[PDB]
């Protein structure tokens, strides 16, 4: 109800994607003012929309975030070459968003050409996050280091980089001082240590430093003395000859970092050097001990010192006894992830069971996010967890043996997971495992009204199970399924449901090529992609199950970069 | 300082230089917002504008326009096309 100047100013105070979208739809006038002052754009599926559409709607963007391959790519189920190329995005933006500051990519293919184009088009470029990306080398890293004079973040989390050489880092010039966050943890190639040390020294705003394994433990203290303002540290290698002078240099350097809240790295960690980390312990909010294969009592010694801990990622070496300690000591714990050591061994190498998760659920009243890998489970334990933690928002349970029943009753785990979705009303994410019938899905459809993301493997009896989910799950945005006896019937019965979701993934299920064709006919605003490496789906009977089908809504239509093993079903 | 209704106001230089406009007849003094803006008083403008933004945050289009007395000038098709792009592409 105000001059255009005032509304624009009102909007500066609205930065959430959803609120921005609501304002754009109050009237044509607000639509117009908001397009023009929108700073950030989040594109959760890069094939849901074209670069040209984004660039013309939102001409003044300074921050973009893009995601490519679906999650099951992490499990090696999307073959190489499938797609997720960011180049076209960067080419379109290169001439349009001259002022762009941030690019955050997740599971995209990013090449050295991409990186060079970024470096050269965006003078004010400050933030590059490459999360689980692939396609580039240290040469492309070299171009960013040499050219991006304003760079504040270079974050490479879990990317596959072509490790040509560690020389790229020494391309940051001596005039460069603006670095705030560096995560080189995925790099195998050794960086020039003195180049690194000189970079840390000349960068006073550096707050997060996550090293690669090739920085040895004995060099860590030297870097820390140069960056006492650090809030996050990921160590390099954590192994050395056990020596007083080495241990004490490390101890002093770390206790000189008074702002440190987050610790990670710990590769090859030797128990003798873990204590250097103790002065920091009392203020730590995140600990990632995932690469540390030290044993339960050693983890317990550390964790006793960590009353403020909010996030723990640990190996199952923690064991139930360790988790019982965690539950006592860490009352502010929000997130627990427990990863398998030895997942390709069926008999337990560690004493980590349901009881560890039970203890934590009882003792940690703010615990709301779980990823837990174990070998056995009971419906009784799941029911206790759900009752204790009605506040759970993300619950991810992976029992190592597919289709393992309750180990005491031999019943499916339908009832235990039923209890989770029944008692945890704000549960937004679930993944399942153990023996499960169609009944679990019926519980899910009935109770999981807030669930946004569901991952399923080796579960269910028939299409009625998938039908319950599509029919009942009001907030569903992502459904990913492998190896379940789910076919044509639920998929076609619930076709318009699919236009309310980001995507549906099914691999090794029983969805026929005929069903895929039909769904593509019926739903032209869907890209229905058959991903199958046996050759043309035409060369087999229509009734034959496809290897994989990936389905997603889009306003851009069929994509232009499908490889030879991918077919779109649109007419 | 003289207001638009002929009234007269006694303030000091300190208080009066907070207006970049003033910095005296003010023939133009939601009404507060118009006032911050016209007088170019930066904090008051921020403060009023953040308050209005709070009236928006978390509301759907219909309610936003309910509260500010705005009428829908999108044809049904237009509103369909924008909501879809908003949701499919940008959320
Ligand atoms: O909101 P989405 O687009 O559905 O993204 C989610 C969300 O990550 P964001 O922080 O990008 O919102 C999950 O995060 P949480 O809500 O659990 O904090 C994250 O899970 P992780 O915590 O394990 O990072 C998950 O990533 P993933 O599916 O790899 O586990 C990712 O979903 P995407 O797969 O679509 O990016
Ligand atoms: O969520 C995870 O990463 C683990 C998990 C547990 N059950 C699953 C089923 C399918 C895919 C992943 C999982």
């Amino acid at each position: 109800s105000f001059p255009e100047e005032v509304l624009e100013h009102v909007f500066s105070f609205i930065q959430l994607d959803k609120d921005r979208n609501s304002v754009s739809l109050v009237c044509k006038s607000w639509y117009e003012i908001e397009r023009w002052c929108r700073r950030k754009v989040f594109i959760g599926n890069c094939y849901a929309v074209s670069p040209a559409t984004v660039i013309r709607r939102f001409p003044k963007v300074r921050s973009v975030e893009l995601k490519g391959k679906p999650h099951f790519a992490d499990f090696n189920l999307v073959p190489d070459g499938w797609g997720g190329y960011v180049y076209p995005w960067i080419e379109a933006m290169s001439s349009s968003y001259t002022w762009l500051e941030e690019i955050r990519l997740k599971r995209m293919v990013v090449t050295d050409d991409c990186l060079e184009l970024i470096a050269k088009s965006f003078k004010n470029f400050k933030v590059l996050v490459l999360s689980s990306c692939e396609g580039f080398s240290t040469d492309g890293l070299a171009a960013i280091a040499a050219t991006c004079r304003n760079l504040k973040e270079l974050d490479l989390r879990e990317s596959d980089v072509d490790d040509v050489s560690g020389h790229w880092l020494s391309h940051f010039p001596d005039t460069y001082t603006s670095l705030v966050s560096l995560n080189i943890s995925c790099l195998a190639s050794e960086v020039s240590f003195s180049a690194l040390e000189r970079l840390v020294t000349r960068c006073p705003n550096l707050k997060s430093l996550k090293l690669n394994r090739a920085v040895p433990l004995e060099k860590l203290a030297t870097l820390l003395q140069r960056a006492p303002q650090l809030e996050e540290l990921g160590t390099g290698g954590y192994t050395a000859e056990v020596r007083p002078d080495v241990y004490s240099g490390l101890s002093v350097a770390l206790s000189g970092c008074k702002e440190l809240r987050c610790l990670s790295g710990f590769w090859d960690a030797v128990p003798a050097y873990l204590p250097a980390v103790y002065s920091v312990c009392s203020r730590l909010t995140t600990l990632n001990l995932s690469y540390a294969t030290v044993q339960s009592y050693d983890l317990v010694k550390l964790l006793c010192q960590c009353p403020k801990l909010q996030r723990l990622w640990v190996l199952d070496y923690i064991e139930d006894a360790g988790l019982e300690v965690l539950a006592s000591t860490c009352k502010d714990l929000r997130e627990l992830r427990v990863f398998p050591s030895e997942p390709f061994v069926m008999e337990p190498n560690v004493a980590l069971t349901e009881q560890g998760l039970v203890s934590v659920s009882m003792g940690c009243p703010k615990l709301e996010s779980v990823l837990y890998f174990c070998r056995q489970m009971t419906n009784a334990a799941l029911i206790t967890i759900a009752r204790n933690r009605p506040n759970m928002t993300r619950f991810r349970l992976c029992i190592i043996e597919p289709k393992a029943p309750d180990y005491l009753t031999l019943e499916p785990l339908d009832i235990g997971f039923g209890a989770i979705v029944e008692h945890c009303k704000d549960l937004r994410r679930l993944s399942l495992s153990g023996l499960l019938t169609d009944k679990v899905f019926e519980y899910i459809g009935t109770y999981a009204k807030k669930m946004e993301m569901l991952s399923v493997a080796f579960a269910g009896d028939s299409d009625l199970g998938m039908h319950h989910v599509l029919s009942g799950c009001d907030s569903l945005r992502k459904l990913e399924i492998r190896d379940c006896p789910f076919g044509d019937k639920a998929l076609l019965a619930n076709a318009s449901k699919l236009e309310t979701m980001r995507s549906l993934w099914m691999s090794s299920c029983s969805v026929s090529f005929g069903a895929c064709k039909l769904l593509g006919q019926k739903m032209p605003k869907l890209n229905v992609e058959v991903i199958d490496e046996r050759g043309a789906p035409d060369s087999r009977p229509e009734s034959c199950p496809v290897e994989r089908v990936f389905i997603y809504r889009t306003v851009a239509g069929p994509r232009f970069d499908m490889p030879g093993f991918v077919w779109n079903m649109d007419q | 300082l003289k207001s638009s209704d002929g009234e007269s106001f006694e303030v000091e230089e300190a208080v009066a230089l907070e207006s970049q406009t003033i910095a005296v007849p003010l023939p133009n003094v939601f009404e507060l917002i118009l006032a911050a803006n016209y007088l170019n008083i930066k904090n008051l403008l921020d403060l009023t504008c953040q308050t209005v933004a709070d009236m928006i945050k978390g509301k759907t289009p219909e309610e936003i326009r309910t509260t500010f007395n705005i009428k829908n000038d999108f044809t049904p098709e237009e509103e369909e096309e924008v909501r879809r792009e908003n949701q499919w592409a940008f959320e």
